[PDB]
């Protein structure tokens, strides 16, 4: 009764079927669920979370916490850079253990946009400015103060802000068709007697609302 | 521009403009009814839980990797909240921490201050047991270390990897706030009660642990104060236990 | 989409090979046996420690293959072999040799199957009297650490279903694992360090990321 | 004609299935029902049932009916302890062979609260007065009629009540990590003349209505 | 009432810890924040005030 056909693809077992199963214990009522706090729904909700980064990962400090500290030294260096780097998450060192570059370890097409945030950890009483440029993907990086001048820039005063944030539109991944960012000194630190020396900035990375990934793969750091 | 609030009989003063992180959006609460109704009878002392207990102030200098404490097991000698971890055989809370600390405009640093859930530590040698006293000291504060530690029964302690082996930047995933010297200098954490039970043994399990960590080091200059004392003040909130009778 | 949970996990692997006989000297071999932990599989590890409590249902599928011995006889005509799978719940009994009473027992669920047909399959539910599984403890069982007793989750015996004197024949068995109607609490950080055993969290340390040359270095724009 | 695609799962037989299956004899009427007394529904119904505890298992005792007599003595001793046992039904062998105790060893997981009953089997001229105290899991056994009296007790009068009931709300399992119940001389026992000499106390254990069973297993008793 | 006197470039916190009568006084800083305490920090502000209810004499 009821003439029935089979097609082909019987009997397979294909490792990403969805289909029902027999259930081995029937007569069992499960525990009810409690209301725990942090549910997380999405992966997303990890990657748009601050951490911080190993920007002063050169040799010889790679295990100390002196790896996630910029140094700013004292004395007159109006012209002189502090800082650059590519952003470019996944790939390179720099972002590459972070919150949100080992989520994007597991995908092998990503997009979206980045935000950074630089924070001054100096005393009190030290004043002076810097320069914060960025140059899009494709374009060079700049070799003085004047030519980043000529850029897009901002001009960042940490006598009157400890903070200054930045976002970042075009991102995505495939000797570096990135866009990158760099600090110059503006001026210089000045400071009164009987300060310390020497003085630090710390840097926080971030994703932005919209960002996708896809294609999902195994992570290359096991 | 100071509030000062009381608890029992105990009283501390804050800056009204502090702000506060309440950990996964929840505060603390009982647990309601009825989800084990028939017999098992809870309640509450409500009396000299919700009281501040200081703890001892800690000493931040030039060469400092941290702290940690317990939760509980840190308040096991502190009064009547370390009366009913004897007496009662099962309970839960949740706490409201707060981290203050004392210095001049001449001082520099900045600290983390964070509370790890289930904060689950590796032993220094590989094929080991961690022992209990290696995890705590009860209200004293445990130190990490500056260099990868050995010997037998030592936790892991170096910084870098904060005795979990994960990467210290990216302990911002848990309840944690910054404190910045040349800003403020004070930091409030409201931790409700987190396991996979709803009430639970006391001696046994350990919820979560407060860490501090300096990122930047403290660095002065001549006639200075060559240190920083670091405060910690915990209340309990919303205490209770297995019924008696 | 795709960064949701439930594509994030849902995913099948292998995570038991053992090899078992009809006939040996042993009686050791003539079983195959394993414990059902979820910190053996380096598969789903490292993905489930960016969790502290998780919750699903199990689906097992078998993948099994037998040959005959090269010792000395040719010449057979065998029927297809018969298989016993048997699942044990958190507090049942244990087998000792293939012969016991406990492959009989009545609270025990078996699956029979003979080769030549589709691979056998049978479903979990949530078995705790917990209200989640826990990836983290931090304290004591009653005394070994880091150990809980709600994780308990059961094992699995599989052996051949002859008569009485049988004939030389030497299995194989693939056990494929996969996890449905997943949910997670409380985020965590990845693991930056290799794992060392199947039971704790013991680690070497290990720098945070990798070098490059200065503090300002930036790769040449192609 | 309706073409038809075989899934995997196919031609397997697994044990715990529930299929439809072809009869054998159809041409057969069954002999219709029969109003019997006694019907079960449920097997929460034979743990709710009173049974006798045999509280005294000592050696040379466990083949008598003097097993399940508790010897209260003659004389004054007005502080001694009379009995005292931890309540861990399943595991421990005051409570295994009981019919709450032969019920909770076909499921892995349980909980519920347990209802105990005293009877003094004295003759009808004896007075005198007990204390029955209860400790919960994790506290220890007192150690004197004082620190018993300071605890969760109940003082029972066998001149005026011949029986005393007691309901204990927390009971799972997994040196005991369970709740103990102990009695205890407050008086001693007071008689007139020509009357027997040495009284005994019985025990009966059952269940309460809320009674949780999971995991259906196999008995360790054969 | 409590006035700290310093320069306004000095930060620091203090622990002010009060026992009721009856109670002896703490021996350490960590039995002192067991009970009921506040902590002062001066660097936000300069003074802190403190009510104590039962007084009375003999």
């Amino acid at each position: 009764g009821l003439p029935v056909m089979n097609t082909p693809g019987s009997n397979q077992f294909l490792t990403s079927d969805d289909f029902q199963s027999p259930s081995a214990m029937p007569q069992f009522d499960v525990t009810p669920e409690l209301n725990i706090p942090g549910e997380v729904q999405n992966l997303m909700e990890i990657a748009e979370v601050d951490s911080v980064v190993p920007v002063n990962n050169v040799e010889g400090k790679l295990d100390t916490m002196e790896i996630y500290r910029i140094p700013v030294q004292s004395g007159n260096h109006q012209s002189s850079q502090v800082f650059g780097f590519q952003v470019q998450p996944g790939l390179d060192n720099v972002f590459k253990h972070t919150l949100l570059g080992e989520i994007l370890n597991y995908y092998a097409h990503w997009s979206g946009s980045i935000k950074l945030t630089f924070v001054f950890c100096g005393s009190a009483m030290a004043t002076g400015k810097f320069l914060l440029a960025y140059a899009p993907p494709g374009a060079n990086a700049p070799k003085s103060r004047k030519d980043a001048m000529l850029g897009t820039h901002i001009i960042w005063d940490v006598g009157l802000q400890s903070s200054c944030v930045l976002c970042i539109p075009w991102i995505s991944q495939t000797y570096t068709s990135a866009g990158n960012v760099t600090c110059w000194y503006q001026t210089g630190i000045v400071v009164p007697a009987g300060t310390p020396t020497s003085c630090s900035i710390m840097c926080f990375v971030s994703a932005c609302n919209d960002f996708s990934v896809r294609l999902l793969k195994d992570t290359p750091f096991i | 521009r100071v509030r000062s609030i009381t608890l029992g009989n105990s009283t501390i003063t804050t800056q009204e403009s502090a702000n506060v992180v309440v950990a996964y959006g929840r505060w603390p609460e009982y647990l309601k009814d009825n989800e084990a109704t028939a017999e098992d009878q809870p309640t509450q002392p409500d009396v000299a839980t919700c009281r501040f207990y200081t703890l001892e102030s800690v000493t931040w200098e030039r060469d400092s990797p941290g702290w940690w404490w317990k939760f509980p097991d840190a308040l096991k000698d502190m009064g009547l909240f370390g009366q009913n971890m004897y007496y009662h055989y099962l309970g839960r809370a949740g706490y409201t921490i707060h981290v203050q600390c004392n210095a001049s405009k001449f001082h520099q640093g900045c600290l983390m201050v964070v509370c790890v859930p289930e904060a689950e530590m590796g032993c220094s040698q590989v094929d080991g047991t961690v022992n209990e006293h290696s995890l705590s000291e009860g209200e004293t504060a445990k130190k990490f270390a500056s260099t990868s530690t050995n010997g037998t029964n030592t936790v892991q302690s170096i910084v870098t990897n904060a005795g979990m082996g994960v990467g210290v930047g990216n302990l911002t995933i848990f309840p944690h706030q910054w404190i910045n010297l040349r800003t403020n200098n004070c930091a409030t954490i409201v931790m409700p009660y987190i396991n996979n039970v709803p009430m639970d043994n006391m001696f046994r399990h350990h919820n979560f642990t407060l860490m501090i960590i300096p990122f930047v080091p403290l660095d002065y200059s001549s006639d200075s104060s060559t240190y920083v004392p670091i405060t910690v003040t915990v209340a309990p909130m919303c205490a209770e236990y297995n019924g008696l009778r | 989409s795709e960064s949701s949970i439930e594509n994030f996990l849902c995913r099948s692997a292998c995570v038991y090979m053992g090899e078992y006989h009809t006939t040996n000297t042993d009686t050791s071999k003539l079983f195959a046996s394993w414990t059902i932990n979820a910190r053996r599989m380096v598969q789903m590890r490292r993905k489930l420690e960016l969790f502290t409590y998780v919750r699903f249902d199990m689906e097992v599928t078998f993948v099994i293959t037998s040959k005959q011995d090269q010792g000395t006889q040719l010449g057979q005509d065998m029927p297809p072999l018969t298989h016993q799978i048997m699942y044990i719940p958190p507090g049942g009994p244990i087998p000792k040799s293939v012969t016991d009473y406990t492959w009989q027992t009545s609270t025990n669920p078996s699956i029979f199957w003979t080769e030549g047909n589709a691979p056998p399959r049978m479903s979990i539910p949530f078995i705790s009297i917990g209200n989640a599984y826990s990836n983290f403890y931090d304290g004591w069982s009653h005394g070994v650490y880091g150990y809980n007793t709600l994780n308990h989750m059961g094992q699995i015996y599989v052996r051949h279903v002859n008569g009485s004197s049988p004939l030389p024949m030497t299995s194989t068995v693939r056990m494929y694992f996969k996890p449905k109607h997943v949910k997670v609490w409380v985020p965590r950080p990845p693991r930056l360090c290799q794992y060392k055993n199947a039971s704790t969290v013991n680690f070497t340390p290990t720098n945070i990321t990798e070098k490059r040359q200065s503090i300002n270095y930036i790769p040449e724009t192609v």
